[PDB]
Formats: C-alpha cells, structure tokens, sequence
C-alpha cells in the first residue's frame, strides 16, 4: 500500500495535468466517493463487502457518465441515510418542497424555477437533482453545481454543445433510491459561459495539481458542509426569508456559503 | 507516412512494407537491443493484452534484426522463436536453445569457403558441444554421485574456464562466445513466446534466463503476461518453506508475515529478471493518433477504396468515424467520439480486419449501411459475443433476439438505469465489445420501420427500466430474472400489444403510497359504481365514445384479473397499438384485422412473482395514415442512443405526471378549466403529451438525418401540469425549419408520423384535460394551430375547440373520461380558493 500510494499519486498528477474538468472529477468522484461512504462506514461498520459492491454499482465508480450524474447518485445516498429531526438540510444539499404547504408564514411557498431569468435560470437548474422513490423528492446541491462546472469545462466552446451541458440531468435521468433503502435572455447567459470557456482553454494549460491538493481541497469543502448542515440547520424562522441579520438564514443563505465553502477550499489550498 | 490498404490478403507472412503499424516502436526496440550490445543480462519484456499482435510483433523484430547484417557495425543473429508450451515436457530450455544455436552455427559452417577456416572452427564448436553434453546431466539429476567429483576436477579442457568445477553457466557462456565468432555477430537474440496455454512451463524459461543467459553476447526478449509470471514466481517461493513450518505456524501473525516475505521475494525476482527500463508495451493505435485535439506522435491513413492516392487517404481516426457514424446511424458529436475510442483501443490487426471487412463489402454494395458494420464486427469480434450469451448466428437475428440480448447485456453489465444506451463503459473487454455490436444491431433492424422503432422502444428499452423501478423491490435475484423475462416474453413477442397488456400488470402490481390509485404510465379505473360519486356523470362506458374516440379508448384499455377483474388504461397500450397497426400492409382488408386486434379485449394473468357501421369511419383514415407511414418511415435512421434517449425523457415525464396529478383529484376536478383541477382525462393526455414531447426533443438532438438541432438555446423541460413547454418547442422548431427550407416530414419523420397518428388524436385533446384558463388558452390555441401546420389536417374544427372552453357528435375526441372515476380516489375534498 505504501508502494501503491506514490504510484496512485502519479496517476492523479498525470491524469489531472493540463485540465480543469479532470481536476474536478477527482475532487468530486474520486475524493467524494470515499467521504460520502464515510457516512456509510459509521452506519453499518460480511455485509461490509456487500455494501462496497452495492455502493460502487450505484455511484458507478469507474464508469461515470459525467460528474453531474455522480452528483445525482450522490444526492440520494445523503438523503436515504438515517437521520434525525426529519430535516431537509442534508450534508451537501437542501431538500425543497414540491407540494404546497398549508399555513406558510411570510412569502414562503413551493419553489418555482421560472422566477430566475437568464444565467440565474441556468445555474439554478444545474444545482438541481431529482430522485424518485415511493415519495418523489427534490434537492438542490452544491455537488450538482460542481458536476456542471466539470461537465461544462469538458465540452467544446460551440453553442450547440454548451446548450447540451445544461440539459443532461434536468429532465432526462430518473434516479431511483439505492437498493439498501427501507422503501432570448438565456442566449446571453450561454455567451457568459462561452467566453469563460475561452479563458479555461488557455489558463488551465499551466495547471499542475496533486493528489494532495485535490485531497486537501475536498477536506475543507467536505468539513464545511458539515457546519452548514448543523449550524444553519436550526434557522427555520418565519422571518428567515428576506433576512439580513446573522441569525436569519434561509435556503439562499445555505447555498451562498455552500458555494463559498467550495471557493474558499480552492482559494486557501491553492 | 503510414498507409494501410484494406484490399490486402491480410496474411501476416506477407507483412513486408506498408501493411504494419508498429515500426516506430520496433525501430526503437531494435535499436535499444543494439544499444545494449556495447555495454550482463539484457532481457526485454514485451507485455501483451492477451493478443494485440503479440506473436506478430515478436516475429517482426526477428525478421528485421536478421536481415540487417552488413550495414550495421554490430549485428544480431536471431534464434527461431521458442514456444515453451510446445516443447517436450522434460527437455530443458538450455537444450532447446543449444539445439537451435547448433543449427545456425552448422549452417554457417556449411556456408564457408576456406577449408582451413571451416576445419579450425568446426572442431572448436564440437569441443564446446561435447563439454556441454558431458555436463548436461547436472540439469536433470535426482541425486548426486561421487563419480561426478572426478569430472568436476577435470581441468584437461583446452580452453581453461575461469572458475573451477563444472558449471553449465560457464560452459554455455563459452559456447555462445564461439557461436558469435562463427556467425560473425554479437549478442545473439533468444526469443520466447507466451506461456498462456501452460504457464508452469515458464519456470524453465525464467530459471534458464537468470542462470545461463547472463552473457553479454546474449540478449533475450521474453513475452507474456507479467500477472501470470508473478503468479508462477510466487508459487515457487512458497515451495522453499518447509511443509512442517506451514502447519506448525498457522496463526494469523505468522501466516501474514510469510506472505509478506513471499511478496517481497517475488517483487525483486521480476525486477531482476525483467528490468523496468527494458519492459515494452505494444501501444494501441489510440495512443498513436491522439484525442483529435492534440497533434499525435504518429499519423495513419487508410485506403478505404481501391486506388486512393497517398494524399487522398482519410485519417484512420476519421475512417472509423465514417463507419461508426453511418453504421450506428449516429450524428457527429461527443457520443460518436466515444465509440471510435473503443475501436481505437482494439488490437491493430483486429481494427484493420473489421475495417477490411467493412469497406470491401461496402464497395461491392456500391457496385444497408448498418448491417455492413454488423457483419464487419461479427466476423472479427465473435469471441466476446459467444462469451456473453448473446445470439451468435447471422441468419437468426431479428426483432425478437434483439430484446433478449440487450436484456442480457444489461444483466451482465449490471447497469439497469442507463444501460439501454449501450454505452461502452463496462470494465470487461467482452462486455464492451458487445455494446457496439448491439448498437449496430439496433440500427440494423429499427432502420426503415416505425413499428420496430416502437417495439425496440417499448419491448427493448422499456423492459430495462420497468424492471428496475418495479421488479427490484422483491429481490434468488437470478430467479426473478427468468420468470420476469418469461412473463412478457422479450425473447419472443407475438405482438407489441401483448407486451403493453402485461406491462400494466407490472406497474399496477407495485402498491401506491397512501393508496391514491394512480401509477406510472396509467391511472386505475373503478368498474363498480361508486356510491354517490360527487359531480359529473357515471363511471365510464366504452360504447359512449364515437367512431374514433372509441377506437383509441378501447384499444388503450386492458383488463387484468388480480383479486378482481381490474381495468387498466395506459399510454403503453397506446404505443403498443401503433406498432401492430403500422406493421401491416396498406390493404384496408388486412388493416382492419390488425385494427380489431388491438381493440379486442383480452385478459392477462397476474405476474407470477406476486401474491395473487359507425366504427368504420376511423378505419378509412388510418389506411391513409398507413399509406403515409409506408414512405416517411424509410427516411428514419434510428440509433441505440436515440431510442434510449426517447424512453429516458418519456420515463421521467411519466414519473412526474403521476407524481403531481395524484393530489389534484377533487370533487370539482372533472371538466378541468384551470391547472389545479386534474381528473383522469388530464392525466392520460399528459401521458400522450409525454410521448410526443420525448420523440420531438430527442429526434432534434440525436437523429442522424439532421446534422444540427433546432431546439435552440434554452432549458428543455417536460410538459407536466402545462402545455406551453411542449407548445414552445414546436414553435421554435417550426420557425427555424421554414427559414432553412426544411419540412417536418423530412427533418423529424418519427415525430411527424406519430403526431399524424389517427389513434392519438382523441387523446391529445380530451374534453376533461384542456384546463383552459385565460393564459392557457393562448398557449393551447397556438399549440393547436402549430400541430395543424405539421400534420396538415385540423383534427378538431374551430367549432369543436370553442366547445371545450365554453363549458353535438364528436368523432375525434373522447367524451367519457371528462367525468371518469378512479380507484382509490378520495372525493371528499375539493379545489381550494
């Protein structure tokens, strides 16, 4: 294992050199698959090898279609795990209502994506993840956001392909719970992505990432999402929406620091 | 540079020039062997992927090194390649090497011209051969004898070996040294083939290399699998331990340290025998051409047709694309690039063979495109097909064997959620090699037929996803596979309507949470008269509907006996209805037989894994539709990705339609005029609307007939609880179609033929599912006129359109589902304010 550690470090260094999308799959699929299972090793740890075989077969470790598709599978496992207080603020995502609730104080209501117009509309759907079960649910995760950045950074700069990077997980896939379970303004938005893709194709040439760097970036990123899943979890106040004090926190307050958690992890470790 | 003519006999013995790929690697290896001459074991290992030119390449270095003698300052004579598995089971490798070395020396002796030189060196050769013969017994002795000690002290040898005793390492070193002088060369090449067929014979090879081939005038090129050599070495290091120690020390600590010692012993045995710097891997032709973005280290062009010029030759990376894009009916993009990556990792002699078996047969056709690719893959890649349980005979292949092989592929690859795409993403080579074969097979049969497109869509792709979400809560997992297959009979289907009839028996088998009574692709119907049902008319009646409305409602109704004679009505029956009617001759006398077939009521047994005239008006128009279908279906070019993507969006659409319409069943939900009231009419319409949306969107993005899409730049969402999303796409597609002088019937033939189906017309616009509000009417009206632009016929008149919104006889619209009943529906609540 000591001999395989340095060889695997060379694998990460070689495979992630001269790219940014490839840097993200190791952060998302590589380091993520073991920290997400870290929940599942403190839960049921023979059955351990059965869980390993079932976990990779679910998350498609080794045959990932895209970093976004991994997030959709990663979306369900964080949810189907046993939890407390029946909360929708999971580790890396917020569980949003798909049905109207009676007696909603303030302007709280079922979320509709049509409110966001352009680049907001694109980034709102890229963070969405839908899983089907006996009770169909919906989550909005930072992992889905990264799964789109990796997806975008791996495609061509043509408009015909960029418009496809936003239409891979929204209304096509049908995620099913793991077997170990109990039961035009958008055209201008694409232009913003296209011009930034030009930067990526010429700034990423100088990248030189390491397995340590990808390991450390995910370390801060994963630890942060445990804070938001606990510190921000209890702020479900009636006046939380339109909040401006520190105590006030809503769904927007969750993802604002969840994304900033990702940016800081990239910032501090780089 | 490198040119490969495909009209060649393909004999490896005729490979002399312009018919191989590895010369860049060979000349580096050939010079590397020569580079080590002036610098004492030189062992080069050529790792092989169980055959990628392993025997062909190993022969090429023998040919090249033997020919070049005069030009090079230092030359190499090559022994014939040694196959250790074909040698006698007890003959030492040293004997085999000397026997072949003797003939090369003897042949060179007979080639001399000076008699004195011939006599002088022949005696030296026989003096060394006698010394080896005298000491040859040391290789094979069961015991030592004191009579050998007299031979070990014999120093009468005229050549006076350096160290004392009698060791074959010193004797063979002088024998090779003399052989070099006679042959006038340096560093004779010993070549070994693989030990795959019998890898116990590789121990003699390994032991001989490290004990007798240490001379600087000997260079060895071994071949095989280092995994197999590591297993063989590891087993031998375990035999050094005394058998008593293995029994008297059986605890975990002792056993885990003996394996630790053997692991370290085996690690440096491979490093010493095969140095890393001398190990060489046969680069695949993907590694020689690149990703099509970065300039590769080699350029390869292929003579597709007989007589291309040197500059008039297409790149092999694009030559595969010409086969992959056209054979699989695949539009150019990212998915087509991943299939050619699969073929670019195949053995070099294999990709040429399938390329040769494709273009040569295609040239004869020029005097179907998919079967040419299929026959090219089948004749060269049959090893994986036989080793996967799929059909491996050419004549039998049809629309019934396709379903089972794809089901077998999904089961073998264990990808039940996205495996129907036939994505080459497996971990085993055999499973990957079957994905491309099925994709060619999918495009082989579904091409030129609308029915086989739906049959593959329904029976083929449907069986993968309906199983995952509804027949996996139970699992003897393999036992559930066989009877599930035996239920709908994907191996042999009498018709597509029978699959849909049993499809409802599977979806409705899964219980619904909180007992709502609505399932994935349908909604339940309450045969018994519900007591004092509020609002609307009675439950339902088949006889109520008019000539065409009854033609679709009855055809979409299936009866299954499970705890009662339970009634089902699904879009799956509607899709199955199309296939039987479409797959028949245009003669109306035969159409009606295929038409009454899909409407004649039948009963289907509960799944075993469970606990339990005015009707001829529609027959006239379906004949007109079938006349239209018989010519527009020719232009379709379906692909494994297209049919998989059509179902994938159609599957999620049905999941969301039932998820949101379950809670919209109210006292006043009937005769829906706003989005919040949804009866059984509104549920079933969106099921039909889901099918048309899936076909339209996917045909724009992945159908091969069009080079570019016409959806535009926007979010593609399913039409659930609304029609604007489906209405918007038709407008954008229509606007871009007219400006580019392209029609719907030529750009989207599948959607054009499905939107023109007379059967679906009484379902697209039902009485109770219009939810015609103030804003909905504007989108609904534009939706209607846009549809009438595609089909060219307004199925409902403007008088009939005003009838629905305003709250006589309607042939083209169902009239009983507006106030229909649903099992498990709670009619104690009503619409809020």
């Amino acid at each position: 294992l000591r001999n395989c550690s340095i060889y695997l470090a060379s694998q990460v260094s070689e495979n992630c050199q001269g790219s940014l999308s490839k840097f993200l799959q190791m952060l998302l699929v590589g380091c993520g698959s073991v920290s997400i299972f870290n929940q599942f090793v403190t839960e049921l740890a023979e059955k351990f090898e059965q869980l390993i075989s079932e976990y990779v077969a679910y998350m498609s470790v080794g045959r990932i279609e895209s970093a976004s598709h991994w997030a959709n599978r990663c979306c369900a496992v964080v949810a189907n795990s046993p939890n407390d207080e029946k909360i929708g603020v999971f580790l890396g995502m917020v569980q949003l209502n798909r049905k109207s609730r009676q007696h909603m104080p303030g302007g709280y209501k079922k979320f509709n994506i049509d409110t966001e117009n352009g680049l907001a509309k694109a980034a709102m759907a890229s963070s969405l993840s839908t899983v089907a079960s006996n009770n169909l649910m919906d989550f909005c995760s930072v992992f889905n956001l990264i799964g789109a950045i990796a997806d975008i950074s791996a495609c061509r700069c043509e408009r015909s392909a960029i418009t496809n990077a936003f239409n891979k997980v929204i209304a096509q896939t049908t995620c099913i719970v793991p077997p170990w379970s109990e039961a035009t303004e958008f055209s201008d938005a694409i232009t913003k992505v296209e011009q930034w893709l030009k930067n990526v194709n010429e700034i990423e040439i100088g990248i030189r990432p390491s397995a340590l760097l990808i390991g450390k970036v995910w370390s801060r990123f994963y630890f942060n999402l445990n804070n938001v899943a606990d510190q921000h979890k209890t702020r479900l106040y009636r006046n939380a929406e339109h909040g401006r004090m520190a105590s006030q926190s809503n769904a927007a307050k969750i993802m604002r620091f969840n994304v900033l958690a990702f940016l800081h992890a990239v910032l501090v470790e780089e | 540079k490198i040119i490969i003519n495909l009209f060649a006999p393909n004999l490896p013995g005729s490979t002399k020039e312009d018919d191989l790929i590895q010369k860049s690697l060979r000349d580096q290896l050939v010079e590397s062997i020569r580079n080590s001459i002036a610098y004492g074991r030189n062992v080069f290992f050529v790792d092989g992927t169980r055959g990628a030119g392993k025997t062909t390449f190993i022969n090429s270095v023998v040919k090249s090194l033997n020919s070049d003698q005069d030009d090079v300052k230092v030359n190499i004579k090559c022994l014939p390649t040694i196959d250790p598995t074909k040698l006698p089971r007890h003959e030492p490798i040293l004997v085999t090497v000397t026997a072949r070395l003797n003939k090369m020396v003897s042949d060179k002796l007979k080639g001399y011209w000076a008699s004195n030189d011939y006599r002088k060196q022949k005696e030296q050769w026989q003096n060394h051969l006698a010394q080896l013969q005298r000491g040859l017994h040391l290789l094979t002795d069961k015991e030592y004898k004191p009579e050998y000690f007299s031979d070990a002290l014999k120093l009468d040898a005229q050549l006076d070996y350096s160290i004392g005793g009698q060791d074959l390492s010193e004797i063979f070193e002088e024998l090779v040294k003399r052989a070099c002088e006679i042959l006038d060369c340096k560093a004779i090449l010993i070549t070994f083939d693989d030990i795959d067929t019998q890898f116990d014979a590789g121990w003699d090879v390994l032991e001989s290399i490290r004990k007798f081939f240490n001379s600087r005038k000997l260079v060895v090129v071994a071949t095989g699998d280092l995994r197999l050599y590591s297993q063989l070495i590891r087993g031998k290091q375990y035999e050094n331990y005394s058998k008593t120690l293995l029994e008297q020390e059986k605890e975990s600590v002792r056993l885990a340290e003996r394996g630790y010692m053997v692991e370290h012993l085996e690690q440096q045995y491979l490093l010493k025998l095969f140095p890393v710097q001398k190990r060489i891997q046969l680069k695949t032709m993907l590694q020689l051409v690149g990703e099509k973005g970065k300039a590769g280290k080699e350029e390869i062009k292929v003579k597709t047709e007989p007589g291309m010029q040197d500059i008039d030759a297409i790149d092999v990376r694009q030559a595969i694309g010409d086969a992959v894009r056209e054979g699989l009916n695949l539009r150019e993009g990212s998915d087509a690039d991943m299939y050619v990556n699969e073929l670019l990792k195949q053995p070099v002699r294999l990709l040429m063979q399938v390329l040769q078996d494709f273009y040569t047969k295609k040239y004869h056709a020029t005097s179907s495109v998919p079967n040419l690719l299929r026959n090219a893959l089948y004749g060269s890649m049959l090893s994986s097909i036989y080793r996967a349980g799929l059909n491996y005979e050419q004549h039998r292949f049809g629309m019934d064997s396709l379903c089972k092989d794809i089901f077998t592929y999904v089961k073998q690859d264990r990808d039940f959620n996205t495996g129907f795409y036939l994505r080459p993403q497996s971990e085993s080579e055999a499973l990957r090699n079957c994905s491309i074969y099925l994709a060619s097979q999918v495009s082989e049969n579904c091409q030129g037929s609308l029915s086989k497109f739906l049959q593959m869509l329904l029976v083929g792709c449907g069986s993968v996803s309906i199983f995952n979400q509804f027949v996996t809560e139970l699992a003897k997992f393999e036992q559930l596979i066989s009877e599930y297959v035996a239920y709908m009979s994907v191996g042999r289907i009498e018709s597509a309507s029978h699959w849909a009839n049993r499809c409802c028996a599977v979806v409705a088998n899964s219980p619904n949470d909180e007992k709502i009574g609505v399932f994935l692709g349908m909604v339940q119907l309450n045969r018994k008269s519900r007591q004092h049902m509020p609002g609307g008319y009675k439950k339902f009646n088949i006889d109520t509907e008019n000539g065409l409305a009854k033609a679709a409602m009855a055809s979409s109704l299936s009866t299954v006996a499970s705890n009662n004679l339970m009634d089902f009505c699904s879009v799956f029956n509607l899709i199955g209805a199309i296939a039987d009617i479409s797959a028949c001759r245009c003669e109306r006398s035969a159409i009606t037989n295929a038409f009454n077939k899909v409407i004649a009521q039948t009963t289907c047994i509960v799944p075993p894994w469970s606990e339990a005239t005015e009707f001829s008006d529609a027959i006239t128009k379906v004949e007109q539709w079938l006349k239209n279908v018989n010519e527009i279906e020719i232009g379709i070019r379906p692909s494994a990705l297209l049919i998989g993507k059509v179902w994938s969006r159609f599957y999620f659409n049905l999941n969301n339609v039932a998820d949101q319409h379950k809670t919209r069943l109210y006292r006043n939900a009937e005769h829906g005029r706003m989005a919040s009231q949804s009866n059984a009419a509104k549920i079933m319409r969106f099921n039909v609307l889901a099918f048309l949306h899936a076909v339209l969107v996917e045909e724009s993005l992945y159908h091969s007939v069009s080079d570019r899409e016409y959806i535009g730049e926007g979010l593609r969402l399913n039409p659930v609880t609304s029609v604007d999303e489906f209405e918007k796409k038709i407008k954008i597609i229509g606007e871009k179609l007219k400006a580019d002088n392209k029609t719907w019937k030529n750009t989207h033939p599948l959607f054009f033929l499905l939107i023109s189906c007379p059967i679906l017309h009484p379902f697209i616009f039902p009485v109770g599912g219009i939810n015609c509000s103030v804003k909905a009417l504007n989108k609904e009206t534009s939706f209607n006129k846009l549809i009438d632009e595609i089909v060219g016929d307004k199925l409902l008149s403007d008088e009939e359109w005003d009838y629905l919104t305003k709250n006589q006889i309607f042939q083209n619209t169902i009239t009983s589902l507006n106030s229909s009943t649903i099992v498990g529906a709670s009619y104690d609540k009503d619409t809020p304010a």
